[PDB]
RNA sequence: UGUGGCAGAGAGCG
RNA sequence: CGCUCUCUGC
């Protein structure tokens, strides 16, 4: 609750890298449930956050 | 009643002369027998004295044969010099064997002769090979080849064992014998001149060879034997240290098949749990590697065991692993020279590559265990911070090594190393001045001592000046006295058993969780034990200090401060020849009061911030982290099942991740086991490290040729249960032969079993091992009482130092600190208290002993006293013993095998009642006024003196309870309430609480608290006096517990104890 | 009287 | 970034894992570091520009970590996580914060 | 993981007993039931606490 | 008269 | 509770 400006920030910092990112591709980005899958600590998101 | 039957065959072997005569020495504690036994030693004393054969008296004096209880036995023998060589010839028609020069990396390690090392005799030193020990390896061999002689007509098992150390003996008397047997000085040292055309390293491979195979009882046991006994006269710095490196990978492989588990709360629970062994794949192959190593360094046989056993992995012949892990330190000591052990420490690599996120998080974590160890006591204000330099002059250990020092007494010199002894001369002088901490510096860098013990490095000591010790005391006995309240700390667990020391390798293992298990002994010198771990110790004592307002516990607490100060730049005195040595040595060790918690905090805060970077890539829930000095464990339990890559890459991320902050590590994780130096755990059973040197020190002590005899059978007892088993027969003869004393240079003395066992100050053995014995009868009871009047001696150097002028003025200074209205009950009581560290200096402690023996021998030759009435314990016991009545019983077997090493009979006890569920009666002085003292004070006064005290006026005990700080309003409150006559029966029940007679070996791990015990001990309860059945309920189970280790069967019991008895032994109990 | 340096 | 000790004080000191107790606890602040903030600011970005399916693995006992979660299920879409683990999280949060 | 039609897996056979060992195989049921009860003192947690 | 310790626990002496 | 020994982390 009182990291509140700073994600925020880190909301709209992640959300123009992916876009200005998603500009340099040219092969459509389709959604697709993958065989194996990458892990995603939550540690670490606690860590970003 | 079977060792003077050897010890009569052993004089027989040894002496074999005309001239040698025998001549037995009786007692009897009744007067008639007694008189005939007098008149018995008479006449052959004359007959001996008269050149007339003593062999017809014998027969007419076969009453003093049948009742009689023999003493000791002498010799009259000449000098007969050199029969070791005129009885071994015989023994060594085998070829002697070379040494090979090109094995050890160092010049000296190798077992060359002497000569090409040492030219001169002044700088010939011993040091490098010093059995330290008051018996020759020629005492050894004719111990050997005694037992070899006796054992030269059997037809069994028992002869492959004679073909076997027959055949070791022949290889290790074939090495002797192609130079000879060095000869013993007084001093028990060997001398140049004789080792002048000999290796160097022949005695220790002699001795240690002795040993090993008087514990061969197999086949596998002869080719360990044969195969280490042979190497180990040429390798001597790369064979403990090698073979005993695997088996850290090995309890990785053993599947777990039944369980013992402990509680927090300190209770085994077994468990029928099974837990597979998830070892990764590249461990082998690293494993692979030091059986290289192994077979590189040339063993053939033993490598082979350790491949051929993993076909299987079965825990059946896992023992073998053990009992070669044991096989590898009773080979001797690594006692190499001062400087390179030093530099096997010294050798530094500090870097400018390591990450900062980790020293600022490392840094905080030691300063926040600080402040949860000091908040309470810096915050309430307490005594022992505001008195920390009085409490530190009070404990002054009187060994503690600070800086070897000319004194003098009056008319004497000294050179003590003894810090409280300096203390004496340093407050006379005006130089007592602790709040003026002395730097550490070019100006005054520190010596060092040496640790040895095989199969590891030589490690260091420091040996600092007496200012460290008074600032640090306080603050780390507060540290100990709360963390042994709490986890992670060895003080919380330990004191004695299992369910202790480790007890939660095994509550956490199955196969969803690991454990990381990691050996952090070199990280003395590592680059996150310097300045991070210094300026966070100094950051929570900053923090501490503006958490009080008093001001002594300020200067305390920034004399600490200062102390962390100092000791961030430190140097080292080593002399080499004629210059001196020193070096910057900016980091950690011990030789400190603060060495073993504080790296206990720095390896907790070290693991805590490696384990938060795990979390990258895992997801798991830390259970637990134990922490004791140098070792540390961690488990952690995962949300999936666990994998071979998983452990792999677990390590690999452990190796690395220590890499980053600079640090050298052999990363190991497992499943169901961990090693580190004295212990480990395989398939939920514990086994142990037996690495205890018998006939091979580590450095010299101050005993005598008696008490030697006793370590070395305590540590035979221990090493036995532990699972290395040496002959006892053995051990009895190096008894003898270390008991028997010089009288002149061809009168020898040789004493007997029933001087040896008996409870005194000169106990050496029991008649039955793993079992102290006590005495139902008179003899003992005789003995006992003569003996105890005895122990009181007297020291004429100590009676001198306590009537100079600073201990005076030391008694009269540490009082002058505290009020100044008692002079004649606590001046007297803290000299007095003194005095029982003086004894510590070893002239003190060797002129009252060879007094003591000299008063023994005294009446050893002549007949015997009475000794007039002195109460002791058999006295007691006598009169418990008479109402007992035993029946045959039958328990039946219910409880589990945990610790296999063991014999199978006290394992059959295990295997019969149960384990420890482990019991308290006090924790320390707990019952109703040294609480309070230790409150007020930190003082100690004897119960004796309580004792006392309590007996005189109300008047001058409120005197001196105010003289020891303590208000008037307390003190009238305690005589109101009338608590002075409950404290003379709790002073007296902690009397008979302080029998400390339920841990000696065997007594350590049995359970007494068990139901199936108990219903045998049919003993009816009459009240009102707890101290008496509490005793009897004790005694009766030790009777059976006896009886059941001695015979295996097992006995009931039942006492009608009459109350004319009870109230008849109740005035003994609370005496003595 | 003599001493040897290292840093 | 923020330095570390400065988070693991205020965490530590105020959320006080020390004085819970009640298991064989050795609770401790389980990775807060850096070198896993621009791990997750890569992962999350490349696994949405790739539309590489990604998984979630925790602790439940460690409620921070979901209190961490629902942040990302908040910012980050739903079908971009594999149904199971999304939904062991979101049941993870119900079961403990919300209800 | 995701897992994909393309694979496959065995059922186990879990047809209840056609024996009927609890009515008069009296020497076969105490070992079954010992083996168990043997099992699940493996798998019942200790008092940790 | 030439010197090798800190603290934990278990024995033996006050 | 003061000292020697056993090992213990050193």
């Amino acid at each position: 609750s009182n990291r509140l400006g700073q994600l925020v920030d880190l909301t709209r910092l992640l959300a123009y890298n992916y876009e200005t990112l998603m500009a340099c591709i040219t092969m459509n980005m389709q959604h697709v449930q993958t065989l194996t899958t990458e892990k995603l600590q939550l540690t670490s998101v606690t860590s970003l956050c | 009643g079977k060792y003077n039957l050897i010890l009569s065959e052993y004089l027989s072997f040894i002496y074999n002369s005309q001239s040698a005569v025998q001549i037995p020495i009786y007692y009897s504690s009744n007067s008639e027998l007694e008189n005939r036994c007098i008149e018995f030693h008479s006449k052959c004393l004359e007959n001996s004295k008269n050149g007339l054969s003593l062999k017809k008296l014998f027969v007419e004096y076969s009453d003093v044969i049948e009742n009689a209880t023999l003493l000791s036995i002498l010799s009259y023998s000449y000098d007969k010099y050199n029969a070791v060589e005129r009885k071994l010839v015989k023994y060594a028609k085998g070829k002697p064997l070379e040494a090979d020069l090109t094995v050890n990396e160092l010049d000296y390690e190798n077992n060359k002769i002497t000569s090409e090392l040492f030219p001169t005799a002044e700088e010939y030193t011993d040091l490098l090979m010093d059995p330290a020990i008051l018996t020759s390896l020629s005492s050894n061999l004719n111990a050997v080849m005694f037992w070899l002689e006796k054992h030269e007509n059997d037809v069994a098992e028992k002869l492959k064992i004679y073909k076997r150390r027959l055949d070791l003996f022949t290889i290790v008397a074939s090495t002797v014998n192609k130079y000879g047997v060095p000869r013993h000085n007084a001093k028990y040292r060997y001398e140049y001149e004789v080792m002048k055309d000999k290796p160097y390293y022949l005695v220790t491979w002699a001795n240690s060879s002795i040993e090993m195979l008087m514990s061969v009882f197999s086949h596998e046991d002869y080719l360990i034997a044969r195969e280490l006994i042979v190497l180990s006269y040429s390798n001597r710095s790369t064979l403990a240290k090698l073979v005993s490196s695997p088996m850290s990978i090995l309890v990785a492989l053993v599947d777990i098949n039944g369980t013992f588990i402990t509680n927090e709360e300190l209770e085994l629970e077994f468990s029928n749990k099974y837990v597979r062994a998830i070892v990764p794949d590249q461990t082998f192959d690293e494993l692979k590697q030091m059986l290289d190593n192994m077979r590189k360094a040339g063993l053939t046989d033993i490598p082979k065991m350790i491949q051929d056993w993993l076909v299987d992995c079965s825990i059946e012949k896992f023992p073998l692993m053990a009992k070669i892990y044991s096989w590898s330190f009773h080979v001797g000591f690594r006692k190499q020279k001062m400087l390179d052990a030093a530099l096997d420490q010294l050798k530094t690599e500090y870097t400018e590559d390591v990450d900062d996120e980790m020293y600022r998080e490392y840094t905080m974590l030691i300063r926040d265990e600080v402040v949860k160890m000091l908040e309470e006591p810096v915050k309430h204000d307490d005594h022992l911070l505001q008195d920390s330099e009085l409490a530190g002059l009070l404990s002054m250990s009187s060994a503690s090594n600070g800086e070897s020092r000319q004194l003098k007494f009056g008319r004497k010199t000294i050179f003590s190393t003894k810090k409280n002894m300096h203390v004496m001369d340093d407050m006379a002088n005006g130089r007592y001045t602790p709040g003026i901490i002395p730097p550490v510096n070019v100006d005054k860098p520190i010596p060092l001592g040496r640790r040895d013990v095989p199969g590891r490095r030589t490690r260091i000591i420091f040996i600092l000046p007496y200012e460290y010790f008074i600032a640090q005391h306080a603050v780390v006995e507060k540290m100990l006295i709360y963390a042994k309240h709490t986890r992670e700390y060895a003080e919380f667990y330990s004191q004695s058993n299992q369910l202790l020391s480790y007890g939660d390798v095994t509550r956490f293992l199955s196969n969803n969780s690991m454990v990381l298990y990691t050996d952090v002994s070199q990280w003395d010198s590592s680059q996150h034990n310097t300045q991070p771990f210094r300026k966070g110790i100094i950051m929570g004592l900053d923090m501490l200090a503006n958490m009080t307002n008093d001001a002594r516990v300020i200067q305390t607490l920034n004399l600490y401060k200062q102390t962390q100060i100092n000791l961030m730049d430190s140097y080292v005195q080593i002399p080499d020849g004629n210059v001196i040595k020193k070096i910057q040595y900016g980091a950690v060790a011990s030789g400190e009061k603060q060495t073993k918690a504080a790296n206990s905090i720095a390896n907790l805060a070290l693991i805590k911030t490696v384990l938060s970077r795990i979390s990258n890539k895992y997801s798991f829930a830390t259970k637990i982290i134990r922490v004791d000095g140098d070792d540390n464990y961690a488990v952690l339990q995962f949300n999936t099942e666990v994998t071979k890559q998983m452990v792999q890459d677990v390590s690999n991320d452990v190796r690395e991740t220590y890499a980053r902050m600079n640090t050298k590590v052999k990363a190991l994780v497992s499943t169901v086991g961990i090693e580190i130096a004295k212990r480990y755990i395989a398939g939920g059973k514990i086994f142990f490290r037996a690495g205890i040197n018998l006939l091979n020190n580590e450095k010299k002590g101050q005993s005598t040729q008696w008490d030697q005899a006793a370590v070395l059978y305590s540590n035979y007892i221990v090493n036995r249960l532990r699972g290395f088993e040496t002959d006892r027969e053995f051990i009895l003869t190096k008894i003898m032969q270390m008991t028997s004393v010089a009288i002149t240079g061809s009168l020898r003395l040789f004493p007997s079993e029933r001087v040896l066992t008996t409870n005194s100050t000169f106990k050496v053995f029991d008649s039955e091992d793993f079992i102290i014995e006590y005495g139902t009868t008179d003899d003992e009871v005789y003995i006992q009482r003569a003996f105890m009047s005895l122990s009181s001696q007297k020291s004429g150097i100590a009676d001198e130092i306590a009537a100079s002028s600073t201990f005076k003025n030391y008694v009269s200074r540490l009082s002058e600190q505290l009020l100044f209205s008692k002079n004649n009950i606590v001046s007297r009581g803290i000299a007095l208290t003194e005095k029982a560290k003086l004894n510590s200096y070893a002239p003190i402690s060797l002129e009252k002993r060879r007094a003591q023996i000299s008063a023994l021998l005294t009446m050893l030759q002549k007949p015997v006293t009475f000794k007039s009435s002195k109460i002791t314990i058999n006295d007691i016991l006598r009169d418990i013993k008479p109402f007992f009545t035993v029946n045959e019983a039958h328990l039946p077997i219910q409880y589990q095998k945990f610790m296999p090493t063991l014999p199978d009979n006290v394992q059959y006890i295990i295997q019969c009642i149960g384990s420890r569920t482990y019991q308290i009666e006090d924790d320390g002085s707990k019952s109703a006024i040294s609480r309070l003292i230790s409150k007020y004070s930190v003082y100690k006064p004897s119960i004796e003196e309580l004792y006392k005290v309590i007996s005189l006026h109300e008047n001058e005990i409120q005197l001196y309870l105010i003289s020891l700080g303590i208000p008037k309003i307390d003190a009238d409150t305690y005589v109101g309430s009338k608590i002075y006559s409950q404290d003379k029966y709790r002073i007296l029940e902690s009397y008979v609480y302080n029998l400390l007679s339920i841990n000696y070996g065997c007594y350590q791990l049995f359970d007494f608290n068990s139901p199936d015990l108990e219903k045998l001990i049919r003993i009816p309860f009459k009240g009102k006096i707890p101290a008496v059945t509490f005793i009897l309920h004790l005694y009766a189970k030790l009777e059976v517990i006896n009886h059941a280790i001695k015979n295996g069967s097992w006995i009931s019991l039942f006492c009608n104890y009459p109350k004319s008895e009870m109230i008849k032994l109740w005035k003994k109990m609370w005496n003595i | 009287v003599q001493y040897e340096i290292l840093q | 970034l923020v330095s570390t000790e400065a988070q693991i004080q205020k965490m530590s000191q105020d959320l006080q894992l020390e004085a819970l107790t009640i298991q064989s606890e050795t609770q401790f602040l389980t990775g807060i570091n850096s070198q896993a903030a621009n791990d997750c600011f890569k992962t999350l970005i490349a696994a949405m520009l790739s539309q590489r399916t990604m998984s979630l693995d925790f602790v439940t006992t460690n409620y921070m970590s979901l209190i961490s979660g629902m942040w990302l299920l908040t910012v980050v879409p739903n079908d971009m996580f594999i149904r199971e683990s999304l939904v062991a999280c979101q049941l993870a949060i119900i079961n403990t914060i919300i209800y | 993981r995701n897992l994909p039609s393309t694979a496959r897996y065995i059922r186990p056979n879990l047809l209840q007993d056609r024996l009927n060992l609890h009515d008069n195989f009296e020497s076969l049921w105490d070992t079954i039931t010992t083996s168990n009860y043997i099992l699940a003192r493996s798998v019942v947690p200790d008092l940790k606490e």
